[PDB]
Order: C-alpha cells, then structure tokens, then sequence
C-alpha cells in the first residue's frame, strides 16, 4: 500500500491544477520527478537508485512559468515553500552572504539525521535564479560575492554530505547566463521550456479564465468562445486575462459613468450587469500583443487591395498555393524557396503577402528594409541571423525577404555593395 | 601504519580510473611505506600537496570521500572553501591556523611515530583567487591566502601532513601555491574511456541485477557502446531515468486514480526499450562531432553505376595507405566535379567507413555568423585538437565558400586562404598522422588562385547521363509502379535521348512529380536538361 | 582607459565585540543568581 | 458603517461622487483622462460583492509617456493629492542606489512593506497605497545591454520584477511612472500585470491652447 503521507495525494487530477496548456509539459515533469516518491520504499531501496532534487523551467515572459511553481508548492502536502526573492541573499557584512544560503537548508539536515527516509518533503523555490547565478569567472562587483554564493550553492546541492529529502524549484528567462556546473546530471536535472499556447491551448486558458462568470449567469448567450480564440492569434496566457479585464471594465463603465456624473449606480442598473459580445471586440483594441507585431505589417502591405485585372494573376495564386500544400503535406521536403521577378512596380510585395497571409501557418515573418534602417552592419547581421534561428520553432513556418538588392545596399556607380550580408544570406 | 592490510581497491565504487590511481599510490603514499631510517638515508623528503581538476562531473569527490574509509587514515577533516570567511576581524586566518593544532601537538609529543594527518579542501578556488585581485577594499581575501602559505610554507619543519585540493578550474587558483613545495604533484581527471564506462555501468546496476530486477535481455556492452560521450553522473542520470519509465507503468501520474496493480509490483523488472527511452532523454553536454557527418549522409547511397564503387575503393586504398605506413605522415586529397554532382556524401561515407578514432568536418555553416578573426581562431583550433589523436581524418567542405568569394570585384578574403594554404602542408607532430579530404566545385578558379600545388591526388565525380541510370535510382525511390517506371523511361529516351542533370534535382523532381504521371516529371526532367 | 571603473564597500566589525555572551549582559546568569537571592530573602522579610 | 441590503457604494470610497474633470486643472488632455479613469478607477467603485462575482482583480500599474514639458508630473501629483489613501511614497530617479553590496536591492524592497503590512492584518478593506517612480528610464535599462559594467543593472530590475508580481499576491497598490523615452525600459516591465496602461501625451491642439490659456489666467 501507499505511505503514510504520499505527497501527491491518491487521487488527483491535471484538471483541478487550475493551468490551461502544457498537458504534455505536466507528464513529463510528474514522470521524472514524483514517480518514485509514491512506490513502496522497500522496491525503491531494491532499485538502488535516488529521488531527483533539481527543476528548472525557462521561456519568454508570460508564458505561466510562475504559476506553476505556486500551484506544486500549495497543492503537494508537504512542509510550507521557502520562497527567496531574486537578490534577497546579499548581505553588507562579509561572510553574511554565504551564511544565508546555507541556512535555507539547516531543517532539512536536522530532519533526516533523526527519523531517516521517513521524513516529509521540503521545498524551497528561488525566483529569477540568473540574477545571482552567473558564470563564475568575469569581474561583475569587484568584492567577489558572486562567485561565493556560487560555490557555496554548489557545494550544499551535492557536497560531501547526502541529504535525499528536498527538493529546489528555479524560474528564469535566460538559461545561457546560469553557470555550468549547476546544470550537471545531479543538480537541477528536469529542465522545461515553456511557450506560447496552440489554439486549443488558447481555448482551454479562455475557458479557465472566464470560469465564474459564466456560472454567476454574468455572462451573456451571445459570445462565442472559440470565435475569440480563433481572433486572438498570437495571445500569449498573460494577456487573455487583460483581455477579461478589459471587457469587464467596459461592461461596467455604462453605469457608473466615472466623470461626467455620479449616483447612477442603483440596484436596477447592477441587477443586470451581463458581458456581451461587443465587448471584448471592444476590448481588442486596447490589447495588443507583443510578439504577433510582424503580421500587422503584412497586413498593412496589401491595404491597396487587390483587383483581378486579369488570369495570370489567378494562376500565379494557385502555384503559390499548390507550393503551400506541398509544403504543408510533404514529410521529406523540410525546405522549399521561392524566387519571384519582374519589372519595377509590378506589385510583387503585395502578391507575396497575400499568398502568406491566406496561409494560416502558426509562424509567419517579415523581413525588410525598414526594419534594419538605422542599425550598423554587425547589428543586422545579428537580426538577420537572430530572426533565422527563431523561425526553427513552430512546426510550420514561412518567412518573406523584401527587396534582396537594396538589402546589401546595391548602387550600380561602383560598383558597391556589402559581401558580408551577402554571404550571410546565401548560407543562410 | 599508512594502508590497512585488510584492502585490495576491488571493493571500492571508483571504477574506469586505474592509472590515476596508481600515479597518486606511487607518488603520494609511496614515501611512507618503509620505516623512517631508509628515506633520510636517501635524503629524500616528503610530498606535502596533491592537486586534482577535471570537468564537471568526473568523481573527484568520491575518491575524496572513500580514500579515508579505504586506506586506513585518521578520519579527515573536511571543510568547504566558504565556509572559512567570517565576519569580526582576524576571525578568518585564526580558523586557518586552528586547523592544524593537532598536527603539531603530536608532531611536537612524537617526533618521526606521529602517524598521518590529511586535510582536504573541497572548492580550493573559492577563497584562494589571485593575491592581487584588486579593489580598495576589505584585505581579508588576501592575508588569508598568506595564512596558509605562511604554515604551508614556514612550517618549522612538520613533514606529516598532506593537503588535498580538488577544483574545477586551475587557472583561477594564485600562482603562489603552484610551485615545489606546496601542491606539486597535479593529477587531471579526464572522460573515461569505452572499458571504464563499461566498469562504471556494471558497478551501477550491480544491485539492480543482484536482485534479480534487471531482465535478462538487456544487455550493457550495447549500452556501453551507444553512449558515445557520457561521464560518470550522466551514466547514473541515465539509469534512474530508465527505471522511471518502468516504474510509470503501474502507477498511472495524474491519469485516473492512484491504480497500484499490488501483483505487477512483484514482477517489476527494466527491459531495452526504456533504455532507448531513457538514451532520447538525457543527452550529453561534451559532443564535439559523430553527429554532423551522419546526417550528412542522410539521403543515403545509391550505387547507381561503376564510378561510386570505384571512388569508394580508391578511399579505402588511401585509408589503408595511411594506416599502414609510418613513413607517410601525411596525405591530402581533392574532390571536384560539376555543382550539385554530389560530393560532400562521399567524402563523409568514407570517412564513416574509415571507422577512425578522431572523425570531423568544418562546414560553413558553423562558422556562419562569426566575425573574422574568430574563424581564423576556429580553424586554428580545430586543426591544433586534430593533431592529438595517433590516426586523424579530416574533412574540409566548400572550400570556396570559406574564403568568400564573388565574381564581381573579384572579392575574397585573403587571410583565411593564405592561413589554409599554409594549414594544409604542415605535417603533425612526431608519430602521429593525418588524412584530409577537401572538396570544391570552382576547380579553375583554385586553379588561378595557384593553391593547386599542395593537393597529392584528385578526384573526379561525373554526373550520370545513361538513362539506365535514371532508372535505377527511380526503381530505388519506388516513385511509380513498374509499368510506369517502364513507360517513363520509353517515352524519355525519345523525347531527349542526351542526358545531363546530376543527382540532387532528379530525387527534387521525383518527389515534386509525386505529389502533385509523366506530363509532370518528364517535363519538369527534359525542362532541367 | 581612464574613469571607467567604480567600486563598491564591504565592512566587518568590531574585534572587541566578538562573541555574544560577554558577560554584562550575558553574566545576567550570575547577576540573575543574586537576584534569586534577593528575592528569597525579600519573601522572607514580607513574610 | 454597515452595508445594509440595499447595494449601497462603498463606505470608504477612492472617488466620492462629486467629480468631475473640470475640477483637476490640468486642460486640454480630456480623452486620455477618460481611458485612464475608465481603466484603472473603475473597478474600485462598485460593491465588492459584483467585483468578487466576477473574479478579476484591479490594475496595479500605469505609465506616462512624452516629450519633455507638456503635463506628466502635473497629472501625477494631482492623482497623489486628490483623491482618498495613503499618502504617497515619492522616489526621485537616481534615489535608489546605495554604496554598500546589498543596500540598493534593501531599497526597492523596503517600499512596499506597509502595504504587504496591512493587506496581510485586514484583507479587501485595505486602504489604497501609491507609489511614485520619477524619470523610471534612469536605471531600469534593457538587461544584458552595454553599460552598468558593475553588476547593478540587472539586480534591480529583477528586485523590482520580483516585487511586482510574484509567489505572494498583492492587490491593494497603485504604482506609477513617468518618462521621456519608453524605448530603453526593459522588456518585462511592460506586460499585463506589470504597468498595463501606457499613455503618451502630446503636444496640445489650438482648442487644447485656449483651453491651457484659459486654466492659467
Ligand atoms: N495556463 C496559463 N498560462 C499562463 N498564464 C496563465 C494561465 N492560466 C492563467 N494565467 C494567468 O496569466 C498569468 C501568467 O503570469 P505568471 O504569474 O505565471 O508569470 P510569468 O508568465 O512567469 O511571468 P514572468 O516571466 O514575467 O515572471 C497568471 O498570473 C494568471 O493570472
Ligand atoms: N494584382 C493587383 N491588383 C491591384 N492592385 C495591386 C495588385 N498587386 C499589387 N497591387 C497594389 O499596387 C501596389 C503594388 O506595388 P508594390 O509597392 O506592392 O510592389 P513593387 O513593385 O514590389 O514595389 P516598388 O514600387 O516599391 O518596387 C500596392 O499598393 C498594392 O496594393
Ligand atoms: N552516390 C550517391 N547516391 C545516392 N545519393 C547521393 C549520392 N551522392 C549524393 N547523394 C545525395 O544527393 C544529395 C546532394 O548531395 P550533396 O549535398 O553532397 O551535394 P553537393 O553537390 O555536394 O552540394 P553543393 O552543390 O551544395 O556543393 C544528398 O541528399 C546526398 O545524400
Ligand atoms: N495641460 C496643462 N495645463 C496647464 N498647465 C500645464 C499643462 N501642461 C503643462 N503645464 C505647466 O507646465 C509646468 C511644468 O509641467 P510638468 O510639471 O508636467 O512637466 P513635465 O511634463 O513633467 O516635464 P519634463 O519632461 O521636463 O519632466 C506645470 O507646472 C504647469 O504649470
Ligand atoms: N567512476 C566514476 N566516475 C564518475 N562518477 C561516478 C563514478 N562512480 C560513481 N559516480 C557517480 O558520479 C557522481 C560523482 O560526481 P562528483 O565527483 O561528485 O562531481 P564533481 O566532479 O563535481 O565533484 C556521483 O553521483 C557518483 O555516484
């Protein structure tokens, strides 16, 4: 049978958690880490392995990295979390700093001398763990407390000295800058990424969030949730909840009318209050997202409309589409590149965008001169090269080169031209 | 005395490093086995520090931590490195010198009887940095540095005492305690070879296999060979993670209820599949190459005709040539031949047959991105860790595309080519050998570049141009039935009997035809030619 | 280069302050002894 | 008082009735003024009863941005003065930085206790806190930049990230900042839950110079 105080609780559910998204994220991380925390000890000892007392998770901001970390520490029936904020360790007096990293870990010691491997579960989480953490090496301060706390993490994680009763949970954005020792097979071991939500993720996040609205009957018949998914295309979990806010804050400001006039509010008008439809469409323009800033820009490429003059414009839609099919249908064609030519004033840059934005792949982009106007020449170079690795992701991509020849700067006089840009580009 | 009679290092947990071990017994304990009379005798003195470093994760610490229980010494005294520092003034160098109050009370009470006191210092680097850091600021970063130097070095004579340092980076340590006298003897701990990881895998799952947990199918010299690059903790990674896949498969995480099948429990048991499992999860942190030229090969051979045997038997004749003969330290080939022929595939097929110790390839698309002069310190790099192993083979691709070339001004990079055409004469050091491969698709304007003079022999690589050929590599890709595969081919010796288009675009075309009969793939071949 | 550095500032205490139970304060174990006494003899008087 | 069955508005209200924005004094801004009272005053003023129905909490957040001599800080310190809280704690924009190892992170910390202080003893009753951060661009740079060589550019703004939204929740403060150029402001610091409403506020139109005209004469 199950010990005495199973953490994980008999039955439990990745439906209670609260977290919309990152089902396949939640398996990994129970498998690898609290699978062998349930199991009877004496099979454990057979086994003659030991529990893991590392995790990181890491990805751009927004994503429910923070969450997450919340919702294992509450919801686990262990001892109460021992949060440290980012450069909380710091301290004026010298040898104060390596003294308060080592005093986080003092009751976990305490407890398995005594009562063995029958000891409770203790956690403690370090949020933004890259603010102290850097690689050991450069000249930061100038006094040298970097580098002490480092060696003194290091030396309590693992040491000379077994502990197999705790367990540390880090946050970050950057995982280049965290020093390489931390991250051997022993020391934060489980590392996830976490990134932006699929449609279906962005339907389960909008059904979480909009949870007791809709069972307080304060909601209205009229909205559609999967419409709104469908329309927010690039909305990362962060923003879904701004997007709430912002229709709610519309919905009441019909009553109160904070400025012109007070004492509307009364019971009839509150009595009643219901978010509708033309609400959040409302709220869609006050909410903009921060990666999706690309597709505006094609967006705006195409505002002179397009007219079917004539049939060969009809035919070249179809070749572009055929080729997206392929493209889309195909298992071992993972590359395929276009080349489209003309005369001057053609309207080339129309066509190409409208073949991408009737495309519906998850991850299109732009680049063009506009965006690396300004910049020195090892600056768009790292954009270019920059915007390339970003576009290795998603499992479906398309990406749109404007005008070739005014990016290497072509001036026919010299001739002039930049050979760097122009390698970059035929490697690349 | 110094080593318990009762002791043979079988027993003990390090495995896979054995010569270490016997440099460390020799010029560490060595001294201390004869009575006393014989080293005066010999007017020899004792060694006084040890030094070991090594990367992350090699096992430094367990040798540290089971050397006292192993060979009989007084229990040793361990202290992290920053845990010495402390706050009131003069705290610090007092710890230091506190340390070794026993030492010398015994030396002082017995003279040449007192036994053997060893101190080990875990994360030597952490206090011990550079004596002229700088910084205008509180000293005692630096005085307790001359502390210890001072009882290390003014010892007033103690000859009983060994200090063991273990560290993950030597060059941050103080150039003063890096000299005769004071932590001589420097032993490096590097990746363990195919025979030790074997070692460090039977030691791991002795206990999971003495209890008959472990099913018989399993077996370790495959897991020994696949696991290319893994240290020590890695290896142990791995194997707890393959046991998790097991233990998932009763208790069902998240999914349903807490289902323990009490039965299956009894008949718990790893089998291969969660290794592989287990293999796709963890991954090495070291690398270096073994990858790249694989996937160079991805689309595969196809011996389509007489002229890739032939070409594959003259790199076997070479290979054997510079296995052989000691008198032929070096040798370079060149591949040339039209765009798009095919070249790159053979030049790493041969390589991946060769089946040499040390195997790369340098492409432009690593060193994309860089700036100059760090392509010029990457290629210098990779050459200098060639020339390490006794048999070398070396692939170099596109040459033209390294020193970037364009037919406009002409412009290129002059400094890159120079430091290649020198590279590529320089014959490596004594006993060892080398083979490097190059390839291009430019042979005239190499030929201009008058770089045609450090190249021994090379090798042409025409393009297919018979029909049968055509239908071979058809018949291989199962692009059609074969009535269509017949009629093609009939249809195409009439429409355009002469033939010219390479390998690349036939197998492009052959699927582009696939997706969308032959008024697609005969048109699209014929419009090629 | 020139002016482009700068610099932070550690501080330690004070030896003489050393530990914490430096009588005075700490010797309110003996003091404490004395006042025992007054006090018995205090109940004594009262009484 | 009590709140008696009828829904009556709160007791302690952040507003009152008797508003309007002909009141404040600053003229010619009067759409920006709209949204950021429609965002951020709004959802103070409703019973907490319909509030808590509905399961959103209140901004924490506001960002004032433009060109140099147009109304920024006026606005700020009317909102600071005019309206029913605590008073507020005024932070100049190299105020921070300390000269010893672990003083200037003490610093950002130390702003919010009471706050956290008097949410933990009494819960949704809590009078309002306001914060006010003066020429933000000064320190909060875009991590990882050229500058800062000491190590001080990037342990503040992950100090304050961490204090703004974090493991332990808190909804009864009211932070805002003002600046020139919002282009060198970190990256993170601009996202839902982290200063959500940005303005710009712009040169003023010939009615908007009457209006100006017409306030200061
Ligand atoms: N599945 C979800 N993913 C993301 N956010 C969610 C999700 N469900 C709800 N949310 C809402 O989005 C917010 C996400 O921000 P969170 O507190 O996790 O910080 P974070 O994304 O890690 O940010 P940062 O990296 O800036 O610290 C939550 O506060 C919550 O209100
Ligand atoms: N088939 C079309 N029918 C009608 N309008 C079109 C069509 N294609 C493009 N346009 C419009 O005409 C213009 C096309 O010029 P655009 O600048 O996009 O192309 P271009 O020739 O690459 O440009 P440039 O003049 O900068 O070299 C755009 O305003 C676009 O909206
Ligand atoms: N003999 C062969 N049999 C079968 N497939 C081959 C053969 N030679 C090359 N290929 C395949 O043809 C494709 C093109 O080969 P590769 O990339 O080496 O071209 P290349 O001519 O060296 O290139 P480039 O024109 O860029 O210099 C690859 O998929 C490769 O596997
Ligand atoms: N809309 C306005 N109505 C009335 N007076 C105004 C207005 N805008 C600015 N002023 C006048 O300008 C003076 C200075 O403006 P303010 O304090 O807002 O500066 P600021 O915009 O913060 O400038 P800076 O960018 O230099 O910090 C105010 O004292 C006020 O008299
Ligand atoms: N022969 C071996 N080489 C390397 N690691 C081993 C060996 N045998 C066991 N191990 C395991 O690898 C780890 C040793 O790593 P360790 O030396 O502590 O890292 P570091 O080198 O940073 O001190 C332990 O978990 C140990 O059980």
């Amino acid at each position: 049978r199950p010990r005495s105080n199973a953490v994980i609780r008999p039955d439990f559910k990745f439906e209670d958690l609260g977290v919309g998204g990152l089902d396949k994220e939640f398996t990994k991380i129970f498998r690898r880490a609290f699978a062998s925390r349930i199991f009877p000890p004496s099979v454990i000892e057979k086994l003659g392995i030991s529990h893991v007392k590392g995790l990181l998770l890491y990805g751009p901001p927004g994503t429910g990295k923070t969450l997450i970390a919340r919702k294992i520490g509450t919801m686990l029936n262990a001892k109460e979390p021992k949060i440290v904020n980012g450069p909380e360790i710091l301290s004026k007096y010298v040898g104060s700093s390596e003294e308060n990293i080592r005093n986080l870990f003092k009751d976990a010691e305490a407890e398995y001398r005594a009562k063995g491997e029958e000891s409770s579960l203790h956690i403690i989480i370090f949020d933004e763990l890259d603010s102290v953490f850097k690689q050991r090496g450069s000249r930061g301060d100038g006094t040298g407390v970097g580098d002490n706390v480092v060696n003194q993490l290091l030396a309590k994680m693992d040491g000379v000295d077994q502990l197999n009763n705790i367990l540390v949970i880090g946050m970050t954005n950057r995982k280049d800058l965290i020093d390489s020792a931390l991250l051997r097979p022993g020391r934060f071991e489980v590392q996830v990424e976490i990134h932006l939500p699929d449609e279906k993720g962005r339907l389960q996040i909008f059904d979480i969030q909009t949870k007791k609205m809709r069972e307080n009957n304060m909601m209205s018949d009229d909205v559609n949730l999967a419409e709104l998914a469908a329309l927010t295309k690039n909305f990362s979990g962060a923003e879904i909840e701004g997007l709430v806010k912002s229709a709610s804050s519309f919905a009441i400001n019909k009553t109160v009318n904070i400025g012109k006039g007070a004492t509307k509010l009364n019971t009839k008008d509150i009595a009643k209050l219901k978010v509708t439809r033309e609400d959040f469409l409302n709220a869609l323009n006050d909410v903009t997202p921060a990666f999706g800033i690309s597709e505006e820009d094609l967006k705006t490429c195409v505002e002179g409309g397009m007219m079917l003059y004539s049939e060969r414009v009809n035919s070249i839609l179809k070749n572009g589409a055929r080729y997206v099919r392929q493209v889309r249908e195909s298992d071992k064609s993972r590359l395929v590149s276009l080349l489209i030519h003309g005369p001057a004033g053609s309207g080339k840059t129309a066509l190409a965008a409208e073949i991408a934005l009737k495309s519906g792949f998850p991850f299109i982009r732009l680049i063009s001169p506009n965006e690396l106007s300004g910049m020195s020449e090892s600056a768009k170079i790292a954009y270019i090269d920059n915007t390339f690795r970003d576009a290795y992701k998603s499992p479906l991509n398309i990406l749109v080169i404007d005008s070739l020849e005014t990016l290497v700067d072509w001036v026919p006089i010299g001739p002039r031209f930049s050979n760097n840009i122009l390698q970059m580009l035929k490697v690349a | 005395a110094v080593i318990r009679p009762d002791f043979k290092f079988e027993d003990l947990g390090v495995g896979g490093l054995d010569k270490e071990f016997t440099k460390i017994f020799r010029r560490a304990f060595a001294s201390r086995i004869f009575p006393p009379s014989v080293i005066e005798k010999l007017g020899i003195s004792h060694v006084k520090g040890l030094l070991l470093y090594g990367p992350p994760g090699t096992g430094k610490t367990l040798i540290a931590r089971k050397i006292g229980t192993m060979l009989n010494a007084k229990e040793p005294k361990i202290v992290n490195g920053p845990e010495i520092l402390s706050k009131y003034v003069g705290s610090s160098e007092e710890n230091i010198r506190n340390l070794f109050k026993d030492a010398e009370a015994e030396y002082r009470a017995k003279g040449e009887e007192s036994s053997l006191h060893i101190i080990i210092f875990d994360e030597l680097d952490s206090v011990f940095k550079q004596r002229g850091s700088r910084g205008d600021g509180t000293g005692v970063g630096d005085n307790v540095v001359n502390q210890l130097l001072a009882k290390m070095d003014g010892v007033d004579q103690l000859n009983n005492i060994l200090v063991i340092g273990m560290t993950n980076r030597k060059d941050l340590i103080d150039s003063a305690l890096l000299r005769p006298g004071r932590f001589e003897v420097q032993v490096e701990i590097h990746l363990p070879d195919e025979k030790g990881r074997l070692q460090i895998f039977d030691i791991q799952t002795k206990k999971m296999r003495e209890n008959n947990m472990m099913s018989d199918d399993v077996n370790l010299a495959e897991l020994a060979a696949l696991t290319k690059n893994f240290s020590g903790a890695e290896i142990e990674g791995l194997v707890k993670s393959a046991s998790s896949f097991a233990i998932n498969k009763t208790v069902n995480i998240g999914k349903g209820a807490t289902k323990l099948n009490t039965k299956d429990i009894a008949k718990l048991k790893v089998t291969r599949e969660d290794f592989l499992n287990a293999l796709n999860d963890v991954t090495p942190a070291f690398g270096i190459s073994e990858e790249d030229l694989k996937t160079c090969v991805e689309g595969g051979m196809m011996l389509y005709s007489e002229r890739v045997n032939s070409i594959l038997k003259n790199g076997a004749r070479y290979v054997r040539q510079v296995r052989e003969s000691d008198k032929s330290r070096l040798v370079s080939l060149l591949i040339h031949g039209p765009a798009g022929s095919g070249k790159t595939a053979l030049a790493a097929e041969i390589a991946l047959k060769s089946g040499f110790p040390f195997i790369r390839l340098i492409s432009p698309n690593e060193l994309s991105g860089m700036s100059e002069s760090a392509k010029i310190a990457y290629i210098d790099n990779t050459f200098r860790d060639a020339y390490k192993s006794p048999l070398n083979i070396l692939v170099i691709d596109s040459l033209e595309t390294l020193v970037d070339w364009v037919p406009i001004g002409p412009r290129f990079s002059n400094n890159i080519l120079q430091m290649l055409k020198v590279a590529l004469k320089r014959k490596p050091p004594q006993d060892r050998r080398l083979l490097i491969m190059t390839t291009t698709s430019a042979y005239s304007v190499l030929q201009q570049m008058d770089i045609l003079s450090c190249f021994d022999n090379e090798i042409a690589v025409p393009n297919m141009t018979n029909l049968d050929e055509l239908n071979n590599v058809m018949i291989e890709s199962n692009f059609l039935d074969d009535a269509g595969r017949v009629k093609v081919i009939n249809e195409l010796s009439r429409s355009c009997p002469n033939f010219n288009v390479g390998i690349k675009k036939t197998l492009t075309n052959i699927e582009t035809a696939r997706h969308d009969p032959v008024n697609e793939l005969v048109e699209l071949m014929t419009q090629s030619a | 280069d020139v002016g482009g550095q700068q610099i932070f500032s550690q501080a330690l205490l004070n030896a003489n302050r050393r530990g914490e139970a430096k009588t005075a304060l700490a010797e309110v174990q003996a003091r404490h002894q004395e006042l025992l006494k007054l006090e018995k003899s205090m109940a004594e008087l009262t009484q | 008082l009590k709140s008696s069955n009828s829904l009556r508005p709160r007791s302690n209200a952040v507003i009152r009735p008797d508003f309007k924005f002909e009141d404040l004094g600053v003229g010619g801004l009067d759409k920006e003024f709209t949204k950021i009272f429609r965002r951020a005053f709004a959802s103070r003023i409703f019973p907490p009863s319909v509030i808590e129905k509905l399961g959103i909490s209140h901004v924490k957040g506001l960002l004032l941005y433009g060109p140099p001599g147009t109304g920024k800080t006026l606005i700020a310190r009317k909102i600071g003065t005019m309206l029913n809280a605590k008073e507020p704690k005024i932070v100049n924009g190299p105020e921070i930085l300390s000269k010893y190892v672990g003083s200037s992170e003490e610093n950002i910390r130390n702003l919010f206790k009471d706050a956290e202080a008097e949410y933990r003893a009494k819960g949704e009753e809590s009078s309002l806190h306001i914060i006010i951060f003066d020429e933000l661009d000064s320190v909060f740079k875009q991590r990882g930049s050229r500058g800062d060589g000491t190590g001080v550019g990037d342990n503040v703004v992950n100090q304050l990230l961490a204090k703004m939204d974090g493991v332990d929740q808190l909804n009864n403060i009211l932070v805002i900042g003002m600046t020139n150029r919002k282009d060198l402001i970190d990256s993170a610091l601009l996202r839902p839950g982290r200063f959500e409403v940005q303005v710009e506020i712009h040169l003023p139109d010939e009615k908007g110079r009457l209006q100006i005209f017409d306030i200061q004469t």
